[PDB]
RNA sequence: AAGGACCUGGCGGUGCUUCAUAUCCCUCUAGAGGAGCCUGUUCUGUAAUCGAUAAACCCCGAUCAACCUCACCACCUCUUGCUCAGCCUAUAUACCGCCAUCUUCAGCAAACCCUGAUGAAGGCUACAAAGUAAGCGCAAGUACCCACGUAAAGACGUUAGGUCAAGGUGUAGCCCAUGAGGUGGCAAGAAAUGGGCUACAUUUUCUACCCCAGAAACGAUAGCCCUUAUGAACUAUAAGGGUCGAAGGUGGAUUUAGC
């Protein structure tokens, strides 16, 4: 199950200690997006 | 989190049909044949056309994992075609060579 | 910041215990190993990569562990284990007159977590009914009800189970429906009388 | 620090799983394993029977007394005196106001206490409190086990001879028949006493024999450790070597879990017996069997390593060298090294340090002086080996590289000062610019030496006459010892050269 | 350059290791031995050995670089050394030299050979230049050491035999003699035991060949070895055939015929059987089918 | 590969032999032809136990002992 | 989903576009240019929502020749660690864009005026 | 120096039971390099020689499975890319071998595999008539 | 003009190791399979799952030990047991090496209920097989 | 701006010479434009996908669409909606990733030197006159039965070549929607064209064998009815049986594949 396998990887994330760059490139851009409105 | 909700459909199709598997198949046994009464046989079959949707096997579709694919996906490695060829070139599985015969 | 330390190579004397310091199976560790041997397709006017960063040596099984010597050990140790197989036992025809009823499954090993699969639960087996059956008229009864289960050249009956899932629950409907066979063949009724 | 980390690590792997199940929930695995299942420390829904059943898989103290509490207030009823008994033992190992709020709360229970409930209040109250209560609890106990009367014994020793007598008078009258635990206690009490316990103990142990329970893997090692000591004692200590030497030659059980001190304080009276064959039979003590897993904590290992080697090499040491070569394995502390030097010192064996210092080196001989002194005086007390003055120049230089590191600790700067005389004088015995120009340094930081002086003139003597002036009258100016030399260096060909530096030297004399 | 030292020493040592490893006395050891442990203790299923895992000697793993031409400081030392191609311009002289001392007097080598052998590559111009150079100084006559400088390069021919093998008689019971042989074909296997002193009918796995080739071309091919040796009626034959194709097995059955009988017949007849051109095993093979082909050789209709 | 899942001690003859398992119905009926085809498939099927043999048995035994009105 | 997610560079490529049409001909594109980025270079791999505090990697492990226990960093301590980073990450930005003055010489956007300094040592040495 | 002096041997008990007789272990080992496998079967000769057994060594044939790939994503019909698959097989046969001698050597083997292998046993062992009969 | 694991070749100044220059058509004349399991092998079977989780498990080492790792991984899967073996640059320190080797092994032998074991080999640089 | 002379490429229904491997032909064979059928494309209407849609698409995405596959449409519902949202909404003229193309090529080239008065640019004369070359590709080697051969490979770049619909992502939008959920049909042909199958004959058709025989002087894989395979669902999907027993008489330019 994917909902394991992204559940796992995002609550660790949020302990920080896997750096998902896919999640800081997406993050990031958000950021921007919300920035420029 | 799966890939889309088409996947979400497929997944729950294939739950439905698994936890109605055996039921469907007795009752389609019931249906099928022949020297039982004809009534029973009736019986059975508006019995399976009550049974709720989502819930037989041929809904369902040997989908792809990864890039949720339909077509061109492998029964043995359930892997598209073209994930299946990115991890031959990136040589991550074992035991496949290129066929130059 | 940190520095480390050189490799093995000089500290490894040419007089060695290779079997104790590689007891199980483990990766190249080149480090470790003294050998300078390298693999890899050399450049031109280039050569094959160094032991250093070869990590194709480790994508290639390893065979390291476990020398010559190193079996040799392990064999001599192991014989004291081992038993011996009976002398009267010297070939076919007095293996099968010893013990006609063969028996034999298999099952394959695979890599993985899990273990089972369905294929172990098949066991087939095998008896000649020249010697069994000691008559006639139960003799071609058994070999009419048999289809294809029997071999008239080299004179052998076989049959199979997998009618269960447990090598030892096929075993035994086996041996059961052997014995099942065997009862209901001595007798025989009028429709088979009358033929 | 490494290995410590490993096992932090595991405990965090253990908090993730404990923390969230539902992800490693599925078995995968065929061979169901509750070791790799999820571990599960939630309390159900309330339900008081099962729920005190639970209090003994939970192992906790917040849950016993919330059931008390429910038990006590509402229901007024015992689930099972099995129950209570189970919730007294893990009260009294739990246990100080908080001890003293259990005990004073083990009394707010039923009537229903037996033999087994007030044993284990006297357990909880020794092994976790005074012993005047559980002398009290155990007159209560009489007024109406093995280990229990163990505590008793041990609260009540814990000078004392009448105590001591009937102690064990009664103990052994009674049918109780321990396992010689409440002996092993008894000794862990007497670590310290004179000889009319020590050799007591010895008749002590005879009857222990006789009646023939222990194997003597504890309270042996505790006799030998009490006879510790002004004068060593030959005579006992060749009797312990037979009987220890029959314990290895038969092969062990383990049964008591203090034998980890077994080894430590076992190696520490080799440390002070100081003999071979001593160290050769308590080697093959752990060599015999699986007994490899009494040394344990690394502490233990260290100094068990420690006086090993410092005994086989204060004991030829080609041996002891070739065997410490081959099993140094973790890099050991300074000590064992200075005791190393020692051996080789009193050996002659030359041109084994540079290997060992390498060895050092390599492993973890940094930013310490004490070894590097060690070496450099033993080494250049020799000057006898000709072809090893290469060898001797280059460990000089690796010397000086360790010691140039950083300034910032302020430690390398009295090295010099303590050590740059053998040093240089090592520089000195093929290239010698860099000797020069290394004393130059050190007189230019200063503490002059006879033997600063004899390098002076030999390498003055090996040495262009204003090439030596320019350091010898330099030096002199400086100091006057090489002032009384310089007046003997001036003789041959230097004092015609130039004669302002001859006036310098005339006006500092 | 003490590099080289280095991985010479280290490369010995490591062979005393793997001695004492695959358990053998370190002094008495070879190239094969070498290849045998480390093929035993590290295989790889890689094809080319280029990339095969080799426990080489650095000697034949480096290749020859020119060391340093000219001293620390100065003049070089070869006296070509200021222009390229120094080795070949001081060989081309002493050549010169040579031919011009025999005039006042009165198989070849590969350019890639002369490449390694020198340390400077060369053109095919000034190849085929020294290559007439060596056939001019040829042509004429040449002294001792002149044919020794000369044979220096040029290298064995490496014949081949050109001959069809021989098979060695067989004797089994009643003191019979007979010749077996074996032949291929696309799909179909045969063995073929000829029996000289028989003669006349012909069995295939126990059929005669007249019902067993119910078309002709099969039994004349069959004929056509015995044919061409002309002795026709004078040896029988036994076969067992394992194909698909009645052509297959009858190519089959005819080169193992061949194959047997070129044994018993002589050796000039042997030669003449091969002139004629049966004693071949045909290496042509129906073609692989293309993934983007109708078939193995046409493609799709050009659709434009 | 039987280390374990032993079939808690399950026998062949329980498998197989689904006559005393087939007792409240006559050898000859329709009902009877349909068990007796149930209980051939099943000792066929090694992969279902004793206990889902049993199931569909007792499942067919509801279905048509609640639709008894019929009995033809 | 996470089996969607990939490596860093291959997304750098595709939303730069270095080497697409756009680059080719010189037609370039109306003075818009994305700048590189690294963000695994910026943030130790310690911190995160959750402020576990890890004697391993984020705290030192041994304090008073005491091994540590993991702990809770509080909410307070949490906030506080996080606008740190965005402090730090726009001084990071700000450091990274930031102004080019190379000296006027002839006049602005010509290369008349500009020296571009002594020339290269030499292979054999020469200093100019 | 450090040899050590009492071995520890595991316990051995020889039950009431007679051994099992097993008539051929017939084992297939199926791989992708020839090397490998070469390596992988002169190991296991070499064990089985050593423990005193006979042996005898067989080479089938490879096999090989191909499937056709689109080399492009949208629209190529023309152009494909192919795989292959292939799997090498080796047999080992011991005749006249105990019970115990197959539990020795296949706990032995069963350790001592590669990765990339699968093992295939094929036990035949005889035994006598029953008593029903 | 195939593109399909394989590197530009530029100017020549970029490294570039041996599995990632050498080509996909390549691998089993000139290099080794990453992993090696006989799920693709036939009789076996679950070669689907030993896809997943294999290409799950190089993932998650791979974002766990970030920035520290120079190229591709080498599975080794005997039997029940799993071998991992990676090669690594001397970035951070062996605290940090050790506590992520053995949390990673941990919360990967609770997951695949598995014994697992890894390995690493450091190195000052990574080593490169051109420049391309 | 116009203009004069020059550098490079393309172009020439551009000259001379050497070639064209199944490609140009003359040549050799078998086919496509004749009739029927299967399957795409254009086009008609439907509320009813989409994209490529010259070479370099037209049994193309698709090695599958009766229901999910469904992305279209009518109707009926949800508003943090499995997603610390979601969107097959636009942009292939942002892209990554993946391929056609010349390629049935052999050139592409960092880094130096030289010539042109130090211009765009070029650097070829071997009995040699300024070219030297990292590296890539080719090649070689590797796979099959070889060393030939077939496969594999085939760089720099053109077509802003195809693909935001394998998957993700930059930008712009819906974020009670342009998102999501459940019922249905949609998926026919007045028509034109394409690729393949069938046969138009006696080398054919039928009968047993796969080749020594005996007869006829053929052609339905379309339609109607029935049976069977799985499905919950056979009006019809597939296979079989009875009937129907025609078009068709070997092609209207031209053109395709092959050593
Ligand atoms: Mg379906
Ligand atoms: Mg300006
Ligand atoms: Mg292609
Ligand atoms: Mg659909
Ligand atoms: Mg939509
Ligand atoms: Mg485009
Ligand atoms: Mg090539
Ligand atoms: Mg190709
Ligand atoms: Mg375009
Ligand atoms: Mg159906």
């Amino acid at each position: 199950n994917h909902h394991t396998y992204a559940e796992l990887m995002q609550t660790l994330r949020f302990l920080g200690l896997y750096r998902d760059e896919h999640q800081d490139f997406m993050d990031e851009q958000k950021r921007l997006k919300k920035l420029r409105g | 989190h799966y890939v889309d909700w088409r996947m979400w459909r497929d997944v729950k199709r294939r739950k439905m049909a698994y936890e109605y598997a055996d039921e469907r198949l007795r009752i389609n046994s019931l249906r099928k044949n022949t020297i039982l009464p004809k009534i029973l046989q009736d019986v059975a079959d508006e019995e399976i056309a009550a049974l709720p949707r989502d819930s037989c096997p041929v809904r369902i579709r040997n989908r792809c994992v990864m890039t949720s694919r339909p077509r061109g996906v492998k029964r043995r490695w359930r892997l598209s075609r073209i994930v299946f060829r990115h991890l031959a070139d990136h040589g991550q599985l074992s035991g496949i060579q290129r066929a130059t015969w | 910041r940190r520095k480390a330390l050189p490799p093995r190579t000089e500290k490894m004397a040419v007089d060695q215990d290779w079997p104790s310091v590689y007891p199980v199976a483990a990766p190249f560790k080149p480090s470790a190993v003294p050998l300078p041997v390298r693999m890899g397709y050399p450049v031109k006017k280039g050569v094959p990569m160094a032991k250093e960063g070869n990590l194709e040596l480790l994508k290639i099984p390893n065979f390291l562990h476990l020398t010559p010597v190193a079996i040799k050990k392990h064999c001599e140790a192991l014989k004291d284990f081992c038993t011996e197989w009976p002398a009267a036992l010297d070939s076919d025809e007095k293996c099968e007159k010893h013990f006609p009823i063969e028996i034999d499954s298999t099952d394959y090993v695979s890599s993985g977590p899990s273990v089972r699969n369905p294929r172990a639960r098949v066991v087939v087996l095998r008896v000649k009914l020249s010697s069994l059956n000691l008559d006639d008229h139960a003799k071609k009864k058994l070999i009419k009800l048999v289809g294809e289960r029997y071999c008239k050249t080299t004179d052998v009956l076989t049959i199979k189970t997998d009618r269960c899932p447990l090598r030892r629950q096929n075993y035994d409907y086996a041996v059961y429906l052997l014995t099942v066979l065997y009862h209901e063949s001595w007798n025989t009724e009028e429709w088979e009388k009358s033929k | 620090s490494f290995l410590l980390a490993k096992k932090s690590g595991e405990n965090v792997a253990k908090f993730i799983i404990n923390s969230y199940p539902k992800y490693f929930q599925k078995d995968i695995a065929e061979p169901h394993i509750p070791c790799l299942m999820p571990e599960y420390f939630e309390p159900q829904i309330k339900d008081i029977s099962e729920a005190a059943l639970k209090e003994r898989i939970e192992l906790r103290k917040v849950k016993a007394s919330v059931d008390m509490f429910d038990q006590l207030l509402q229901a007024g009823t015992t689930v099972s005196l099995e129950t209570t008994n189970s919730l007294l033992d893990l009260l009294c190992y739990y246990g100080t106001w908080r001890a003293k709020n259990n005990a004073e709360r083990i009394f707010s229970l039923m009537p229903e206490k037996n033999e087994h409930s007030y044993c284990t209040m006297i357990r909880g109250m020794v092994k976790h409190r005074a012993y005047e209560q559980a002398l009290n609890l155990y007159t209560e106990l009489l007024n109406n086990d093995v280990y229990t009367f163990n505590a008793l014994i041990e609260a009540t020793v814990c000078e004392k001879w009448s105590k001591i007598l009937e102690l064990l008078r009664h103990m052994v009258a009674q049918k109780v028949k321990p396992n010689l635990q409440t002996f092993n206690t008894i000794l862990k009490c007497l670590r310290r006493f004179h000889v009319f316990a020590r050799s007591p103990a010895l008749q002590v142990l005879r009857e222990m024999k006789a009646i023939g329970i222990e194997p003597s893997l504890a309270t042996y090692h505790h006799i030998i450790r009490l006879f510790d000591p002004g004068d060593p004692l030959k005579r006992s200590s060749f009797i312990i070597y037979d009987i220890m030497n029959e314990l290895m030659g038969k092969r062990f059980s383990p049964k008591d879990p203090d034998d980890d001190k077994f080894f430590q304080s076992a190696m520490s009276i080799c440390s002070s017996l100081r003999d071979l064959e001593l160290a050769y039979q308590v080697h093959g003590l752990l060599k015999t069997g699986d007994n490899w897993k009494f040394i344990g904590p690394d502490q233990h290992r260290n100094f068990y390593y420690s006086k090993f080697f410092d005994l086989i090499c204060l004991m030829q040491i080609d041996v002891t060298l070739k065997w410490y070569e081959d099993l140094i394995p973790y890099f050991p502390h300074s000590q064992t090294m200075i005791h190393l030097l020692q051996a080789l010192d009193v050996a002659n064996r030359l041109e084994v340090i540079p290997k060992i210092w390498k060895d050092s080196k390599e492993y973890g001989h940094t930013f310490r002086s004490d070894l590097r002194e060690e070496i450099l005086m033993l080494m250049a007390r020799d000057k006898h080996p000709p072809e090893l003055q290469v060898a001797f120049a280059d460990c000089a230089a690796d010397i000086k590289s360790a010691y140039e590191s950083q300034p910032i600790r302020q430690t390398a700067q009295d090295w010099p000062a303590t050590s740059l005389n053998c040093i240089a004088i090592l520089f000195l015995r093929g290239r010698t610019q860099e000797a020069w120009k290394m004393l130059g340094l050190f007189r230019k930081h200063k503490i002059p030496r006879s033997e600063l002086l004899n390098e002076l003139m030999d390498s003055a003597k090996v040495s262009s006459p204003s090439q030596a002036i320019e350091v010898v009258e330099l030096a002199s100016a400086f100091s006057l010892p090489i002032c009384e030399g310089l007046t003997q260096r001036v003789m041959s060909d230097f004092a015609i050269n130039q004669e302002q530096k001859e006036a310098l030297s005339n006006l500092t004399a | 350059e003490d590099f080289i030292k280095k991985q010479i020493e280290e490369f010995n040592i490591g062979k005393r290791h793997l001695a004492n490893m695959m358990g053998e006395d370190p002094e008495t050891f070879t190239q094969e031995d070498i290849d045998r442990a480390i093929a035993y203790l590290f295989p790889s299923g890689l094809f080319e050995k280029r990339a095969r895992p080799v426990m080489k000697h650095p000697e034949q793993i480096f290749p020859r670089q020119r060391a340093i031409q000219w001293g620390e400081d100065g003049r070089p030392f070869h006296y070509l050394f200021y222009t390229g191609k120094q080795s070949y311009y001081s060989l081309m002289h002493d050549v010169y030299g040579m031919l011009l001392n025999l005039e006042k007097h009165q198989r070849w080598l590969i350019k890639e050979e002369l490449e390694e052998m020198l340390v400077e590559k060369l053109s095919d111009l000034d190849y085929m230049q020294f290559i007439r150079l060596l056939e001019k100084l040829l042509t004429s006559q040449c002294g001792a050491a002149e044919e020794e400088f000369v044979q220096r390069f040029r290298r064995s021919v490496t014949l081949e035999s050109k001959k069809q093998l021989i098979e060695p008689v067989q004797y089994d019971e009643q003191g019979m003699a007979f010749s077996k042989s074996e032949g291929k074909r696309k799909t179909a296997k045969a063995e073929a035991i000829v029996y000289k002193h028989g003669s006349g009918r012909i069995k295939v796995n126990g059929i005669d060949y007249q019902l067993y080739f119910p078309i002709t071309q099969d039994r004349e091919q069959l004929m056509f070895p015995f044919h061409f040796v002309d002795r026709l009626g004078k040896h029988d034959v036994t076969c067992t055939v394992s194909g698909g194709g009645r052509s297959a097995q009858a190519g089959a059955i005819r080169l193992a015929m061949a194959k047997a009988l070129c044994s018993f017949v002589t050796e000039d007849e042997v030669e003449w059987m091969r002139q004629a051109g049966l004693l071949t095993t045909d290496p042509r093979v129906r073609e692989r089918k293309k993934p983007g082909q109708e078939g193995a050789r046409r493609k799709f209709t050009w659709k434009k | 590969n039987e280390a374990g899942f032993d079939d808690d001690g399950s026998e062949f003859h329980e498998h197989i032999f689904l006559e005393k398992h087939l007792e409240s119905f006559p050898k000859q009926g329709p009902i009877r032809h349909f068990m007796e085809l149930v209980t051939c498939g099943l000792s066929k099927n090694p992969y279902l136990s004793v206990k889902q043999k049993v199931e569909h048995i007792e499942w067919f035994r509801n279905y048509f002992n609640e639709k008894k009105d019929i009995l033809k | 989903s996470f089996f969607t997610k990939l490596t860093a560079d291959e997304l750098w490529k595709g939303a730069l576009a270095e080497t697409g049409a756009g680059a080719k001909k010189g037609r370039g594109k109306r003075t818009k240019k994305k700048k590189r980025k690294d963000l695994n270079r910026g943030q130790i791999i310690g911190e995160g929502r959750y402020g576990f505090l890890w004697p391993g990697l984020n705290v030192p492990l041994m304090k008073n020749g005491a091994v540590q226990t993991i702990a809770q960093r509080s909410k307070e301590e949490q906030e506080k660690v996080e606008a740190d980073m965005i402090q730090q990450r726009e001084e990071w930005d700000r450091k990274k864009k930031m102004k080019v003055k190379r000296e006027r010489g002839w006049s602005g956007n010509s290369w008349g005026g500009i020296s571009l300094g002594p020339p290269d040592p030499g292979p054999c040495g020469e200093t100019y | 120096v450090d040899v050590p002096k009492d071995l520890t041997k595991p316990v051995v008990t020889i039950s009431d039971e007679p051994d099992i007789l097993y008539k051929r272990l017939s084992v297939l080992v199926k791989g992708h390099d020839k090397a490998v496998l070469d390596s992988y079967e002169y190991f296991a000769v070499l064990a089985a020689k050593e423990l005193g057994i006979s042996i005898k060594v067989h080479e089938p044939p490879r096999k090989i499975e191909r499937f056709t790939l689109l080399q492009s994503v949208h629209i190529y019909k023309k152009h494909r890319v192919q795989y292959e698959m292939r799997t090498l097989y080796r047999c080992l046969e011991l005749e006249h071998l105990t019970g115990s001698t197959a539990d020795v050597y296949l706990e032995y083997i069963q350790r001592n595999l590669p990765e990339g292998v699968a093992m295939e046993v094929t036990k035949t062992q005889l035994e006598q008539l029953p008593e029903h009969i | 003009k195939n593109r399909a694991a394989r590197v530009r070749v530029s100017k020549g100044d970029k490294p570039v190791t041996y599995e990632e220059a050498h080509a996909p058509h390549y691998i089993a004349h000139r290099k080794g399979w990453l992993s090696l399991h006989t799920g693709n092998l036939d009789g076996e079977d679950h070669a689907a799952e030993r896809t997943v989780e294999d290409v799950f498990l190089r993932k998650f080492m791979w974002g766990t030990f970030p920035g520290c790792l120079a190229d591709q991984l080498v599975l080794k899967r005997r039997g029940n047991q799993l071998e991992i073996c990676a090669v690594v640059l001397r970035q951070l320190s062996p605290h940090k090496y050790y506590f992520l080797v053995g949390y990673s092994e941990t919360l990967l032998s609770y997951f695949y209920k598995c014994p697992v074991r890894l390995h690493l080999q450091t190195v000052p640089s990574k080593v490169v097989y051109k420049y391309l």
